[PDB]
């Protein structure tokens, strides 16, 4: 399963 | 802006047998950007109801897609794949060869 | 014995056409098992393999929420990067993200990956030590500083060494009949007169999984590099792969050539001869 992230460049 | 020309292979899912149901495939790979026009041609005519896989890419970030359609090869019917891309000033037509 | 799980995300901006197109896919080894497409009507992560359809509604709600979050952050990133590189609003641009984990034959953690590209060029990536970033240019350096301040790499490492590998092992168990199988190639030869004194021998490997395979020609036992032609491995469209290798030979000498086939699903390599 995916990574629960709100990652912005 | 990195731009990469697509490599194209046209081939059947199973070895061709006249009168038998099969799938015609046009595999495009190694291209960037993802925008691409891929059509399957029967006797030079665009085939409708052509499906394609979900866009994915390789380690070098270049994209690949599989376009495919159900068909039934005959002795004298000609099939091909027509690919247009921002890197292809002239659209590429690759004819289907049952032994390739 | 080794195994892999990978997620690939692609966002392409559409200036004057509204929202960017976003496509996400998940693979275990060479088998796609999930997909999302912002253009599809469902707006949910969807199964692409049979063994993943067993998962219940909590799995699918969670994966849909995650993939939607990735879509949203990618859409913000497209504008962010347009700003970084001082680009106009009229052209199309591409952001790609990939991450995942590799395990060994014992299914223990081996490697982790988390990479971003902008316009087909490397942008930023987690280094092999899972503790630091490599940045391709100065904009990527601003991203790297922001991520170092937020201690992103530690959370990413906890994900890659835990959730990623644990659910990879789960998938390998549930999809055992599909993911843990090695379909040895079905091989055959074709022969075609090219001229009145030359012939083409073509050696087909079909319906094999996984995609890795080696086809080599040799003449009287000596490796034959020249006068040969091999195509890239290609998907059959049913979860298996195809390849062929061909050699041009003098007519009357076809018996000297042999096609050798190496694949994981073969206990020993195959040797094919025309006559």
């Amino acid at each position: 399963k995916q990574w629960l992230v709100w990652l912005f460049l | 802006m990195i731009q990469r020309t697509p490599k194209i292979q046209v081939y059947s899912r199973h070895p061709a047998e006249n009168g038998k149901s099969n799938f015609l495939n046009c595999y495009v790979s190694g291209f960037h950007p993802s925008d691409i026009e891929v059509d399957l041609l029967k006797n030079g005519e665009r085939i409708e109801k052509v499906e394609h896989s979900d866009l994915s890419f390789s380690k070098d970030w270049s994209f690949y897609l599989l376009y495919y359609t159900e068909f039934t090869p005959t002795e004298k019917d000609e099939y091909a794949c027509r690919v247009n891309h921002v890197t292809l000033s002239q659209p590429k037509i690759v004819k289907w060869d049952r032994d390739m | 014995g080794s195994h892999s799980m990978r997620y690939f995300y692609t966002s392409v901006s559409r200036p004057g056409r509204g929202e960017p197109r976003f496509i996400a896919v998940g693979y275990v080894d060479d088998t796609q098992f999930v997909r999302f497409d912002s253009d599809a009507a469902s707006q949910r992560m969807e199964p692409r393999a049979p063994w993943i359809e067993q998962e219940g509604p909590e799995y699918w709600d969670g994966e849909t929420r995650k993939v939607k979050a990735h879509s949203q952050t990618h859409r913000v990133d497209l504008g962010t990067l347009r700003g970084y590189y001082n680009q106009s609003e009229a052209g199309s641009h591409t952001v790609q993200r990939m991450y995942g984990c590799d395990v060994g034959s014992d299914w223990r953690f081996l490697r982790g990956y988390h990479q971003y590209a902008y316009d087909g060029k490397d942008y930023i990536a987690l280094k092999e030590d899972l503790r630091s970033w490599t940045a391709a240019d100065m904009a990527a350096q601003t991203t790297k500083h922001k991520w170092e301040a937020a201690h992103v790499a530690e959370q990413l490492r906890a994900y890659l060494e835990g959730t990623c590998v644990e659910w990879l092992r789960r998938y390998l168990e549930n999809g055992k009949e599909t993911l843990q199988r090695t379909d040895a190639p079905k091989t055959h030869m074709t022969h075609h007169a090219v001229s009145d004194h030359e012939a083409t021998l073509r050696c087909w490997a079909l319906s094999f999984y996984p995609a890795e395979i080696t086809l080599t020609w040799q003449r009287d036992g000596e490796d034959q590099t020249q006068d040969t032609e091999l195509v890239e491995t290609r998907p059959a469209g049913d979860g298996t792969f195809q390849k062929w290798a061909a050699v041009v030979v003098p007519s009357g000498q076809e018996q000297r050539y042999t096609c050798h086939v190496q694949h994981e699903g073969l206990p020993k390599p195959l040797t094919l001869r025309w006559e």
